[PDB]
Formats: C-alpha cells, structure tokens, sequence
C-alpha cells in the first residue's frame, strides 16, 4: 500500500495548481476520509482539506476556505486538490493522508502518509 | 468470573429466567460479509465461534437470495419475503410511477415508500411484544406507521463497543419496558474484504476482532446470568469474491459510443433508457438484447429478457426491475465504460446466489436449539418462521413453508399437514364413436390398435399392480379450486387428463434398468382416444406442413417394456402437447440420451412430467379466467402453448434399491422454457452433447417451486412424516 | 538492548569486525518448503522477514531444479551442478552398476559413492577456510575423503532453539579455529504443508513461529555486535501444493495387474523393470510407452523417452534414470495401484520448476548486499558463484554463467567477458562450373536467375548496409575449435555454411511490420549454387517420392520484401536442410501464422535459426569424430540428418522502435525436437491451430541453452556492459 | 480432525484380537509417532505399544513384549495393534495417541486422544 503525490512546481503568486494523490493497495470509496497535510517551517501539523469519498461532503480549514477545492474520482482511485490565488506564506510541501474508522477505540487517528510533494512561490 | 469460552460445553435443557422472560428473547447478531469458507478454513484461530458452533445448531451454507447485496438480504430475512415481493430489489434502483431513484448516500433511503411486506418488529408489537433494534435495514423508517420501541439511526461513527454495551443496558432495563427481541449488527469483515480482497492478512485481523466482539458480548451475557437463557442467532448475508482489473466487460466495444443508455454496473448489470419515465415503456429493449448475442465465442456475459430469466431467481414481478438484465460468470462483471464505475482491482459479490463463493453463516444456540448437530443447506427467507416459532407469534404470510425447518427445534411448535384435494377426481368413461380418419400415414411396422374396448377394459388386479408399478407414491393432488380432470390410465404410463384446457396436465412412469429404447421412425402416425371427444387440434392435417406449431409426447413411445420395438398405445391421442420446432431438439436428446443414463446410473427412475401455464412471469399458475384470454389463434383453430415444461427424477438414494421400495428419496426437477429458438445457448458449429445438458443444468429447480407454479402435490402416500416430506421438497439440487 | 526488529533501516558501507574476520563470514539459513506465495500473501503477519526484505536484496520467485524435491534442491545450491551432473537425482533412486538403492531412512544414505561434484566447504578447505554444518544434505558424508571442521549427524529430535544457540556459540569461538562459513536448517513449513495443505491455520502458526525463530537468530546476532559484519543469505528450497483424492492416476487400469514392473509415484513418475540388474536395459520400453499414448481424452499425464523431455529440464545424462518418465499436469499424481502410494488428501510438490506454485525463496542482507533492491527471476543454481564472490574464492566449474548474477553485490570482485573466437572465418570464393540439371519441374511463375556473377557482385555500401539491416547485434561467432565455416551473403538473409558438415549452421533476417507473405506453390524447385562444389544430396531427385527424409527451408521463401510474389534467391541450394515428413507441418503453420503474428504485435523481430545435433543427450555439442559415425546412410548416399531444430526472436521492449534501433532487448527462444511422428502431442480429430501453439510453448528454453547445444555466441557487438548481456541471456521466458 | 478405533468387543481368555485405530485431519506419515494407551480400574494411564510410521521402529511395554504386535497402512492411514494369549488382567478401555514434536519446547507431550474402545476378557 502506497500513495504517490504529483503537480508540484514552483509558481509566482497569483498562480493556479492541481495537486493530485494517486493510491494503491487499498480502495478510496471504502476509506473514512481523505485528506491533504501541509507543513511549512515553524508550524506544524495543519488539515487545510478532507473529503469524504462515498458521501462527498468536504471539511475545509479557515485559511483556505473558499481558495481550495477538493474532489475525489472513483474509477481511478484518485484525488484533486486545485488551489488558485496562492499566497507568499503559503509555500510548504503537502501529504495525502488516509483516516482510520473509529470502529475500535485503540486506533491510531490516521493510518498511511504519502510521500509529499514541495511547492514554493516567489516573486 | 471467568471468560465464557473456557467453560466446558454444557447442555441447556430447560432455561431459567428471572421475572419477565416466560418467553425467551431472541438475539440477531449480524456479521456483514463472514462468508462460509471463512470458518471452513480458518476456524482454528477463532475460538469463541468455534465452541458456539460445536455447542450449538450449525450449517456448512446458507444461501442468500438474488441479487446478493446488502439490503436484499437483510430485509428478506426479517420480512421472509422475496425481493420481488417486499420492495427492495437492490442497493440503487428507480421507480417510475414515483419518478424517484433510491439511494444509500441519499435522503430517499428514509421514504417509507419504498418498503413492503411486514417485518417482525411489527408482528411483535401487533401480538403485545416489544423490540429493540440497534442498526438493521428499514429499522428507523416508519413502515405501515409502527417504529420499533426502541431504534437507532444509522451512524458509522459509533463504536462497536458502544453498541454492545447499549444491547446489554437494555437487557437489564426493567420488565416493564423490557424488549423480547433484540438485532445488532456490525460493518466487517466486508470493508476489509472490500480494500483487501478474500484472501489477505486484513481480513485475518477483522475476523479475530469480530471474535473478540462476540466473545466480548457472550461474557457480557454470563456475568448477568443470562447465559443460558437467551437465544442467539449468528447470522451473515453473503460472500464475498475477488475482483480483477482484467475481468471487464464494456458495452461501448458492441453498443458503440451512445449515449441515451445507462447501466447499473456490477455482476448483476442491468440497461435502462435514459429518458425516463416517459420512454420506460415505449423503449426497443429487444433489439439491443439481439445486438449482444454472442458476439463473440465463449463471452462471458449472456443478456437476459426479466421475463426468461431461471425461474430459481425470482426476479420478475417486481416494476423496478428493468426489462433487460446481464448474466454474469463467475469472477466478471460488466459496465458501459471505463468512466462510469468503481475501482476493478478489490473484492465484490453480487453473483448467482448458487455460487460457491456467495454463501452465508448461521450458527445456532440457546435453550430452543438441538446441542452439537449439523444441518443440510437451507434458505435464510426461512429463518423468520423459525423466529416466530421462538417467540409464540403466528406469522404472516411469506414464501417460507411452514415445518420445513422444524428439526433444528428443541420441541416443535408447528406441526405441519397436507393439502387437501379440492373436488373428487371426474371419471372419463368410455362412449361409442364412430371411426373417424386423421389423415396420417406412418411407418407400417407399427402394430395398430384393433379393438379400444377389449385391450383397455381390466379386472381390478390388473388395476391394483398398474398403480403399484406407475405410481409408488401416490397420484399427484390438484389444488386448483375450479378445474375438472380424470384419471386415464395405460398399460405402463398414468395421465390426467383436464377437459377444459384439452391437454394432459401429468404424466407418471418408471423407467427400469434393464428397459430398452428403441429407433426407429414414429412421425406423423396419431391414434385416436374413443374416451374423449374428438378435437381439431387432434388431427395430423392442422400439424402437417406448419412452421409455427407442432406436436410432442409426454411419454415416450421410444420405450417399450416388454418388446424390443415401439410402444403403441403411446402414440395416442390424449398424449400429445403443442411444441415449437426448436424445442424438439431438447426434448428428443433428453429422452434419447439422458434418461438412459440415468436409469443405468441410478438402478431405475420414476419420471412425471408436463407443462405449466405461466404468462404474467409472477411464479404462480394462471386462473382459467387468465387463462381464457392469452389463447392463440392460428388457422382458424385456437390453441393455447405452453409456457415451461417441468419434469421431476425420483430414485433411491442407495443404488442398490429399484425406486418401487426406496427407503429413502432422491429427487431432481427441471423447470425448462419453451422459447421459438435457441438463441439463449447460443448453437453454432457446436456439437449437441453439451449445450443442450448446460441448459438443463442451469435450469433446474426445488420441488416447491413446480407446486406453485403447477397447483399439483407430490408425494401424498409416504409414511414418513409431513415435516421430513417438507424438509426434502425445499432441498434444491447441487453438483 | 532492544530488539532488532524495532530498529530503524539503516545502511552498512563498510563492515567493522573484530580481529580475524577480515573477509566477513556467511552465513546460509534455510527453510524447508516455504514458497514465495506466502510472503506475497501474509508478509503482513510477519515482521522480522518482511524487515529483512525490505533492509536488503529480494526476489519475487527463485526456480528451483528438476525434480522440486530435498536433496537434488539442497545439494545443487552448494555444488552448483545440475542433478543429473552430482548424482543425487531424487530422495529414491536406485544405481545398477552399485546394485543399490538410496533412501531417507535406510543407512545408504551415508554412503560416500552416492555423492559426486564438490561442495563449497570442500573449497573453503582447499583454500584455507574452516566451516561449521549444522544439519545440511550432504554434510555428514565424507566426500573426496574431506569433512566439514564442525558438524552434526542428522537428527530430528533436536529443538530449534538449541540448533541456533549452537551456532551462536560457534560464532563466539576464539579466532584460532573459528569458522568462516555455516548453515543452519529447519524442518518447517514443510511438515505442516504435508499434514494439513498449503492453506490452513496450522501453516500460519507455523510461520509465525518460524519467523520468531529468525527474530532470535537476528537478536543473539545484535547482542554480540556482529549485526553489521555478517551475510544472511534467507533461503528455500521448493514449494508447496494440494493433492487431492480425486486426481490420481492409476497404470492397472491401462497396464493390467502385471506383476512385473516397479513404478515410482508422485508427480513425477517412473518406471523400471523389477527384474534388475539383468533385465535393466534388455527391457522393452517401447511397447510401454506407445502402450498408454493418449488412450484417452485430454487425459493428465504423458509417458516420455528420458531422452525426449524438453531440453530445459536438464534430466538426461546420468544412468539413474530410469528410461521411462512421466509428465504430469498440475495437481496430478501417478501410481500404478492405491495399495503402492501414500496418502491422496494432503499437500505434495516435485511437479515441473516452472508451476506457480514451485517457486522458492531468496532473501540477502549483510555488508555485501544492495539496500532496498528488487532482482528478476533467477536459478538457485548460480547462488554458489555469488557465495564464491562472498569469501574470496576461486569457484570450481559449475553451470551458473560467472557475473550473471553481478548486480547484486555492492562491489562485483569478478569482471566477465565475452569470449573470443578460435579461427577467422573462411571464404567460399565464387567458381565457374558447368550449368547441371538437378531434375526439378517446379511453377514458371518463379523468376529464374539468369547471371550467378551479376547480381551476386556488390559494392562495398551494398555489403555495408546488408550487414546494417539483417546483423543488428553483430554475427553469431563460432567457439568449435576445429570447424571451417564461410559466411555467405544475401540480399534480405545472412548464412553460415559449414564445409564438414554439408549443411547451414545458422541464418539470420529480419521481419518487418509491413512485410507480407505469399501463399503460392514452391515445391521441387532447387536453384544451384556455384559457390560450393554440387553434391547428389542437392538434387530433387534424391527427395522425389521418398517416404523417409525430406528438405526444407531456413530462410522462408513466402517473405518477400520488395515484391508481392515470393523470394528467388531463397530456393538456392546453400540453403536447405534435411526434415521429416511430419515436421514440416509444425515448420509451415510457424512461418505462416506465428511469424506474421510476432512481426504484426511487437513492431518487427529480427530471426535467428538453425539445426543443432546432440545424440548423447548430454546438452553439449558433439565434436566431429563423434558426429562423423552417426550419420545414416539411404540411396546409397550418406547424410546427418538433425536432432532438434532452434529458433531465436529478438526486438525492442518498448513496441514504438524498430529492433534495429533498440534500446532494451526482449528475446525469445525455442529449441524444438525432430521427430518422425506426431505421437507427443496426440493429434486426433483436432484443428491444427492449437497443438502447434502448445508445441511451442512447452519447449522454450533460454539463450544459455542454445549456446551450449551449438557452440554459438550471440550478441557480441552491444554496448551494454557484459554482466547486462549476460544477465539477459539466463533469463527464461514467461507466459 | 480425529482418531477413531474398531475391534473391540468381549473374547474368552486366549482369545485373539486386532484393534484398529483410523486417522483423519492429518497425516500418518509425517507424525512423530503413533501409539495405543490403555486404562483399567485401579491403573493409571500406561504405554504399551508406539510406532514412528516412517522409519518403522517400535517400542513395546515389559507387560506386553513377545504378545504384542503394532504396524502401520500409510497407503489407508491406518495403526493395527494385533493381541493374542489375552490375560485376565488385560481388560481396559484403549486409545489411540498421537505424539507431538520436540521441536518446540511448550508443547505438551501427546496431541489428540482417541474415543477409546472398551475391551473385556472372561470366563
Ligand atoms: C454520529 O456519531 C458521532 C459519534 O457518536 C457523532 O459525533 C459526535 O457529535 C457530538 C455532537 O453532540 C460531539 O459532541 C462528539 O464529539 C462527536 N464525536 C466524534 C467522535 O466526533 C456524530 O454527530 C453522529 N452523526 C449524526 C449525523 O448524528
Ligand atoms: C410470496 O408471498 C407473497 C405474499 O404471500 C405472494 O404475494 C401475494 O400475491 C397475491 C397474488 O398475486 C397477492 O394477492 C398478494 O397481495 C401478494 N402479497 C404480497 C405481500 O405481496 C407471492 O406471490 C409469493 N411468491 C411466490 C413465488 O409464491
Ligand atoms: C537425537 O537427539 C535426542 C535428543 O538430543 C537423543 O535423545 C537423548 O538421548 C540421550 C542419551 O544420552 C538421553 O540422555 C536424553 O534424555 C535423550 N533425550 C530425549 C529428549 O529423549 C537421541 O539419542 C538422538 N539420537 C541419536 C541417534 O543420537
Ligand atoms: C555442467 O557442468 C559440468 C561440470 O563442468 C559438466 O560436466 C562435465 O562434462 C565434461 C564433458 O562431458 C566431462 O569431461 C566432465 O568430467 C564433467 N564434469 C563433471 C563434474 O561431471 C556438464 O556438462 C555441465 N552441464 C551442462 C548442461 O553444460
Ligand atoms: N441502515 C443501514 N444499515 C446497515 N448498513 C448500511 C445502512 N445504510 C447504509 N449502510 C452501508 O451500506 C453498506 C452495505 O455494504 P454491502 O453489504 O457491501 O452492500 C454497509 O456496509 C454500510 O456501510
Ligand atoms: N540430512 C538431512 N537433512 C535434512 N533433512 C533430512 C535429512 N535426512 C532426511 N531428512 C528428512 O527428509 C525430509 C525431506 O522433505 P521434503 O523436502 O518434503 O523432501 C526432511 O523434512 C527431513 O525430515
Ligand atoms: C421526473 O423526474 C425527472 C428527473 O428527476 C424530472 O426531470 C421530471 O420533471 C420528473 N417528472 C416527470 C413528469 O417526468
Ligand atoms: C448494434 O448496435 C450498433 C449501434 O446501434 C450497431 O452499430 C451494430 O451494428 C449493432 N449490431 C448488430 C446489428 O449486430
Ligand atoms: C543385486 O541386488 C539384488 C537385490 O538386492 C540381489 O538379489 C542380487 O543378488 C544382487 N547381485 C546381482 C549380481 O544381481
Ligand atoms: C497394453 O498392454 C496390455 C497388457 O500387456 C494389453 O492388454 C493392452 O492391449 C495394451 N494396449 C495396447 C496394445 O494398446
Ligand atoms: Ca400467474
Ligand atoms: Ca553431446
Ligand atoms: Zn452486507
Ligand atoms: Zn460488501
Ligand atoms: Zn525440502
Ligand atoms: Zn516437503
């Protein structure tokens, strides 16, 4: 089981990306949640979007709400992370996280990480 | 206390309950996914399972019913009713008269609508009961305006443990609220069959903690000194089979790039118009079915119209169900394109609910089960009449027959009986006619009949050794409320004869191992039957030179018992049913080939077959009324064709009695369809050896469905018990 | 200290060791019948081995040797040799000229004469190694007169446990005598495989416990510090599979109840004569063998002339073979009587290396090895050279191919070469001779060739881009020390003609996409040669109505590349070959069909052919004393008439290159046998499509093979280094 | 898997008999050893007879050696004990045991038991 993360680059501000996680080994429309990671030196951990892949309902983070737009595709076991009017701060490189149900209590909240991709932005 | 697996097994003979319980509660507890094999193969590493299969009622599979998914399953359990019949046909299915489409992610999942029939729930509160369910399919939906006592709605976030401790705070609520039946239910190990596939480590671990659950709520049970008490029914609603990317099938390769179609993918694929509700009707669905008719050798796919499907499946009378629908071979499925489905590489089910791989659990165990038994195969829409046998309830009307399952009972409750014959069986007596001419001209070997009155008129022996050599279990019984048939009888074949339709409806014989089949030529040579008034269709002038109808033989004049020639009072008149062209190839290879090899096989064969009438595809024989108006019209005359034919197999199931002194029974029933062509089997540059004994393979059928479909009783003159007789009816055959 | 397994992956550049392990001992653990299949499938359930895969080199399979048992497996890994090569052919066999038998349980087992070659201690011991043997094939024998410093007799009573803290204890003895090479063995998965079938919980407990014993073995190695000093090589031997009772097969039924013969069961059969040693070769295997061809339909097993098997099998040479053999189907055994075999219900392996479920183990960690790596398919046979390379050792002669296996050491210590040719080429130079008739009447619709001098004649860019378009990878060299060969060139094919022999060596072309074949008649026309001397074989007339012999055609004339018709200049008489009758349809239905259909689907193939001969079914190429007495004789003329036939494909990986600019090879090759009737594959009343695919496809072989038969050495001219070309030839096709 | 025993029954003092002992779940061959244990009144648990069905060696009790004879069918899975010259004392119920292998250390010493069959001798 594997995730594999692609469409990083490097892009002025103002610019448009399509980040997209493909996984293998196990199956997206039974999985609890999908979900993205960035972290950027001096911060930690921070959830800026997750989707649910069966019912479609999407959790978004404050600082990126209305900039991020989340979807999943099914039949190719893949998902898209489009993210336009990027911001100086907002250069960081990003995982694609799998959450684990809640059926057992003695469970780690999350279960796999991608490898992760890096994204800058300069003038 | 110690753990409740590390008792030694023990025996319940009668329970002991505080205040309250006179009636035991029962238990429903639902394992989504635990196919049989898994407890086949990897009992070893589940302890608590193991002692409650080896301490209690048990079952090697339990078949589920089509399509094999997850409401289907779990709403016939509780209803016993089949998908037909109860409303859910499927997970995704669309109602015109509605114009609604019914969803699992959606908010039509709660329309009380979409739900008939009658669950258990409201049995028990119509009968002064009270019930609480935790997660079961249609619970939290207000059917005919009853919810349970006590529901929950659905919520995957909810723990297991959580859920099993809810069931037990219930247990100990006091007598005067407290439910008598009880349901919990659990998601794995179908998730992780679903990521992971049948066979990983996965599942392995899923399965362990679902045993640790069930162990969890057994000590649970003991430490409240309900362990022997309570009634617990560890259930399961299918299998599960590996899917691979490689096994698609896609329409767009045939049906080109359209798009006014769509198809509900899956191993249990179906086609319907994209406009809809105004085209649902008035949509060309034939010519699509004969656009995919094997296209291609050996495809794994074969288009079915809703109304040919097997008559095992029960999947027709339903208006959900499209007109079109995909039979699929085992491990494939189908889809339109690439785009429009899920992942191909992960687990699925789905299939045939006669596959290997697609059968359920159910163990037993409490006061009201037999101790360390083992069951044959049995239907889970029979697991409700059993349920109300252990809560005092009458139930209401399903497709399960009452006592069928009446063995796996500590003391029985139900004690079932035979049907009753409606009306006395009429006599056709004989009557002077004069000779008429039927215009036939046949092969001059056979020897004709030269006096009607002297060769049929017998001394009461001659009677008395016929019915004991033609029929050994007694005549077939008609239930029908308006219909007039006699009884004719010949040298070694038996006939009911039915005056209003002019057709024989049965005909019995036996088949000896030492019996001979001949081969020569019989065609066109017809004999007329001084005991029944003559009939147009009774002529070789209306048969001679048509490509629309013809004419066939219940009996088979190919078998003579006492000479190495023909028989001839075979070739009678009152022994003729209308056939198609194509049919005759079947009909002729079974009789020429396949009943010898059974006779040679298994020491003799009593045989009984005829036809069934059946134009509303609903799985029940059509009135006279009904009847009356679905008659053709063809050269000025009028005849009515069959719909199937059945024939049903009995022996010994030790070979080496002849079938006139079986111990024990042995049976096989065929429910065949009698189409204008063989375009189902697909014949082409293909010898008959095989096609025509695949047919009859997929088509076979129980003994209870030829009753409902005929309104004829088997099997009326046995000593054993009705409830053994029951039990051998609703077997349906394995190879 | 922690346990092992809890470590993070690290990475070992340069070993630190004490005093006295400059070169860094190796040690060689083996599991006995633990198959690849269980690491794909419960890697998950095991921890220890799945850290070692993932810290070090893996392969997905490992082939084992024919036939897939213990001792041929367990002894061909330390001496290098195939099993017909070192003796120890199978766990049962019996030698004539000894008049003995060997045997697990008797006490022949210990008897030096059994064992031939020379095993790797004895090399340690020759070159100033010590070793110490803990419970190896072989080891407790005295062979070449030389024991291993420390070692065990074999006893089965022995716990685990005690087996690794020995060796521990050994790895802690002062360096004066410390060893410098073990081994260590268990006798589990296999007892469990045998007792209860590959798939159980039984065999997943056992794994587990396996895996736990590793986990001690790999702790004991951290806590002495030596955790980055040694070489883990995780071994297996062979695989597992599930017999059932239903698939035997029995010889009373075809043979009668003679009492004569003697068979060895199992899937891999054999039959001897009893009467022995005197009737050991007198005996008429013949009739036995013709006795059973295919008495029925599709039947699962096929007698077999130990000299007929396929060539990659390697089962011919030694004389404890019995003369007859049997093949048989997956999951199929053999046996002449159910009194005479073991039990049918329980798991069994010694089928064909090549079955799915045959395939054994290969795990390396240590200083020595790649981090992270993933390796292709390979031979357990080559093991030996890289544990050579391992200890600083010269090898003995074996038959793994040196620097084959070179990619999986860190630093490679042995650099291969391609090896060199023994004398240049000669040239067959043009001659004038007088215009003979040969006798052929054959279509005027071929062009004849009006001047030999003319179009023969080229210039030196006609030579240049000839040698360009049809020798890609360079011309096959010749490594025959006493051979005359001359290279003759065409307009679309190259050939090597050999002046001993009378006959082409080899011919080389190309088939292009686009190409196309005719299909018009072309029999007894031969056009003459004027550069070689005539000979009476080169006419029509000694093939004109013969019903023994036959000729055909290296270089198929119904490929044309610049014309629709057909190819003049290749019916000359420099190339063509002796063929039976029966051959000639497997010839033409190739060069028909599966030509077209490789060129069409992989974008062209460049072809290499050609006639090998080997009569001593040893696997080498006779030398020309040996060949010159073999050779027939008939019309009073004499010829040497071929044995098998070998056919070599080669083009691009990737389908978007033409293979006269590839970049990476794919390759194909075939050796096929030459025989008179068509009687292996039992050709009755079938189309002629099938049995020539499966003909085909069952004898495959590799590039090594095809080497060693012809004494031939092919792409000499790439640019990729030698261990790439050498590591390319070993590989076997797949399917 | 299961051991079950036939032969048994009620003989005069002198008398002749052949239990056998039939094997199923596993397999004879690869067992460690094969062995018959029998019970009386007043007695312990007691060995008379074992077997290693491979290499064909046996072990006999003092009480029972020169009347005892035990073989194996590897061919049906099967263990014979023949006894002839039957004692008074002789009477007992029997079962068939299959040893385990001492290559792991925790582990009992016998695996499965037999049903046991119940032998009487009298006058
Ligand atoms: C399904 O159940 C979960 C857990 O029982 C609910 O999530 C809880 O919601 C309450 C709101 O009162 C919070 O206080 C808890 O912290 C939540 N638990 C967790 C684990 O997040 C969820 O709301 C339920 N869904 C519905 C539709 O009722
Ligand atoms: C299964 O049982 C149901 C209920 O007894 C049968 O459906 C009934 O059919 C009759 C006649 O068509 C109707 O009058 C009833 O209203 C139906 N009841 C329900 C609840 O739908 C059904 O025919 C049975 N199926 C078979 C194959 O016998
Ligand atoms: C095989 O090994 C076993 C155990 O190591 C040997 O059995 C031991 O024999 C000694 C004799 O000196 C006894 O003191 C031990 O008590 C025995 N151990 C057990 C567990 O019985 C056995 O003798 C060895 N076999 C051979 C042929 O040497
Ligand atoms: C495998 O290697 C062995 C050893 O190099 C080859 O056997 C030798 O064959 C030659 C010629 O027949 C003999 O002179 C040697 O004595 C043999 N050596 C041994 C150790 O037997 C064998 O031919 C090789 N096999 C193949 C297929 O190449
Ligand atoms: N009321 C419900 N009860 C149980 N499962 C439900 C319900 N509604 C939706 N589901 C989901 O539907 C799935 C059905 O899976 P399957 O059995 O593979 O069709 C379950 O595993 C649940 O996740
Ligand atoms: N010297 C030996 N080394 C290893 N195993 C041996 C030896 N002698 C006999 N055997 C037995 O032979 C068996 C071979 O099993 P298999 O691999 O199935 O042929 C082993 O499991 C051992 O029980
Ligand atoms: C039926 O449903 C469809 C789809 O939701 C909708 O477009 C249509 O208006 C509805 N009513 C009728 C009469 O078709
Ligand atoms: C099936 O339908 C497609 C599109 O309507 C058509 O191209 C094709 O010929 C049809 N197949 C037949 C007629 O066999
Ligand atoms: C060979 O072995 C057989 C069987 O062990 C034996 O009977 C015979 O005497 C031996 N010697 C000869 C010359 O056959
Ligand atoms: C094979 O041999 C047996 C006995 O020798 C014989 O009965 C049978 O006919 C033979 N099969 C043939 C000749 O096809
Ligand atoms: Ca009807
Ligand atoms: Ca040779
Ligand atoms: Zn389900
Ligand atoms: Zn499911
Ligand atoms: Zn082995
Ligand atoms: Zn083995």
């Amino acid at each position: 089981v594997q995730l594999v993360e692609s469409g990083g680059g490097l892009v002025q501000p103002g610019g448009s990306l399509r980040l997209s996680c493909a996984a293998s080994g196990f199956d997206i429309y039974y999985s609890y949640y999908i979900g993205w990671v960035r972290r950027a030196p001096g911060k930690g951990e921070e959830l800026v979007a997750r989707i649910s892949p069966s019912y479609g309902s999407t959790s978004y983070a404050d600082s990126v709400k209305g900039r991020f737009t989340i979807s999943a595709d099914i039949s190719k076991n893949t998902a898209y992370l489009q993210m336009n009017s990027l911001r100086v701060e907002d250069t960081a490189v990003y995982y694609c996280a799998r959450f684990a149900y809640p059926w057992y209590v003695a469970d780690d909240a999350l279960d796999y990480w991608g490898q992760g991709t890096l994204v800058t932005v300069s003038s | 206390e110690k753990s409740w697996v590390e008792e030694p097994c023990e025996s319940i003979n009668e329970p002991q309950c505080p205040a309250g319980f006179e009636t035991p509660p029962t238990l429903l507890f639902s394992l989504d996914g635990f196919r049989a094999e898994y407890l086949h193969t990897w009992g070893g590493l589940l302890p608590v399972i193991s002692k409650l299969k080896k301490c209690g009622t048990y079952t090697k599979n339990m078949r589920p019913v089509y399509p094999t998914k997850a409401f289907p399953n779990h709403y016939s359990i509780v209803t016993g009713l089949y998908p037909e019949s109860h409303g859910i046909i499927d997970n995704k299915m669309y109602d015109p008269k509605m114009n609604a489409s019914f969803s699992l992610k959606s908010k039509e999942k709660f329309n009380p609508e979409w739900y008939k029939g009658e669950p258990i729930w409201v049995t028990a509160k119509y009968q002064g009961l009270k019930s609480g369910t935790f997660f079961w399919p249609g619970s939290d939906v207000e059917i005919n305006g009853i919810f349970p006592d006590i529901y929950k709605m659905y919520n995957g976030s909810v723990p297991f443990e959580e859920r099993i401790l809810a069931v037990l705070q219930w247990l100990q609520l006091p007598k005067d609220e407290r439910p008598h039946f009880y349901t919990l239910y659990l998601e794995e190990p179908d998730s992780s069959g679903h990521s992971y596939g049948p066979v990983s480590s996965e599942v392995i671990k899923a399965l362990q903690r679902v045993d640790g659950m069930v162990g969890m709520l057994m000590d649970g049970l003991k430490e409240l000194n309900l362990h022997r008490c309570l009634n617990l029914i560890l259930i399961s609603d299918h299998g599960m089979e590996q899917g691979s990317c490689k096994k698609y099938i896609y329409l767009n390769k045939y049906l080109g790039d359209v798009k006014n179609i769509k198809v509900i993918y899956g191993p249990a694929a179906r086609l319907r118009p994209s406009d809809v509700p105004d085209k649902y009707y008035s949509f060309n669905y034939e010519g699509i079915a004969r656009n995919l008719s094997c296209r291609e050798p050996n495809q794994h796919f074969k288009p079915y119209l809703k109304h040919f499907l097997p008559k095992r499946l029960h999947f027709a009378k339903s208006d959900r169900i499209e007109p079109l629908t995909f039979y699929l071979d085992p491990q494939w499925q189908l889809a339109l394109n690439p785009s429009e489905r899920k992942y191909c590489g992960s687990g699925f089910h789905g299939s045939d609910n006669v596959f290997s791989n697609m059968q359920a659990l159910f163990v037993g165990y409490g006061p009201g089960f037999k101790h360390g038994i083992e069951a044959d195969t049995f239907e889970n829409i029979e697991v409700y009449n059993l349920m109300c046998d252990l809560l005092n309830l009458t139930p209401a009307p399903n497709n399960g027959t009452h006592g069928s399952l009446n063995h796996l009972l500590k003391n029985p409750v139900y004690t079932p009986k035979h049907p009753k014959e409606v009306h006395p069986l009429v006599q056709c007596p004989f009557t002077r006619n004069p000779r008429d001419n039927l215009g036939c001209s046949c092969n001059p070997s056979i020897l004709p009949i030269e006096d009607f009155q002297t060769q049929f008129n017998l001394t009461v022996a001659e009677e008395k050794i016929i019915k004991h050599e033609t029929l050994p279990y007694g005549r077939p019984r008609v239930l029908q409320k308006e219909n007039t048939i006699c009884l004719l009888s010949q040298h070694q074949f038996m006939s009911g004869y039915s005056q209003d339709i002019l057709m024989p409806l049965w005909t019995s014989y036996t088949v000896d191992r030492n019996d001979s089949f001949s081969t020569e030529d019989f065609s066109n040579c017809l004999y007329q039957d001084f005991r029944i008034p003559l009939s147009p269709v009774h002529k070789c002038s209306f048969y001679k030179n048509n490509t629309k109808v013809s004419y066939g033989f219940l009996s088979p004049p190919q078998l003579n018992k006492n000479s190495s020639g023909i028989y001839s009072e075979a070739l009678l008149t009152t022994n003729i049913v209308p056939m198609y062209q194509s049919f005759q190839v079947i009909w002729r290879y079974f009789h020429d080939t396949l009943l010898r090899k059974y006779a040679e096989e298994r020491n003799g064969v009593n045989v009984v077959s005829g036809p069934v009438f059946d134009f509303d595809y609903d799985g029940r024989c059509d009135s006279l009324e009904n009847l009356r108006q679905k008659r053709r019209v063809i050269r000025n005359q009028e005849i009515l064709i069959p719909t199937h034919f059945f024939i049903v197999l009995t022996s010994c199931k030790d070979t080496s009695q002849t079938p006139l002194h079986c111990e024990n029974l042995d049976t096989l029933a065929f429910i065949l369809p009698h189409r204008t062509d063989n375009s189902e089997s697909c014949v082409h540059g293909k010898h008959d050896s095989s096609w025509v004994e695949e047919l009859l393979m997929l088509h076979r059928a129980r003994i209870t469905d030829v009753e409902h479909i005929t309104g004829l009783s088997f099997y009326q003159q046995r000593k054993e018990p009705v409830s053994d007789i029951l039990k051998l009816k609703t077997h349906l055959p394995t190879f």
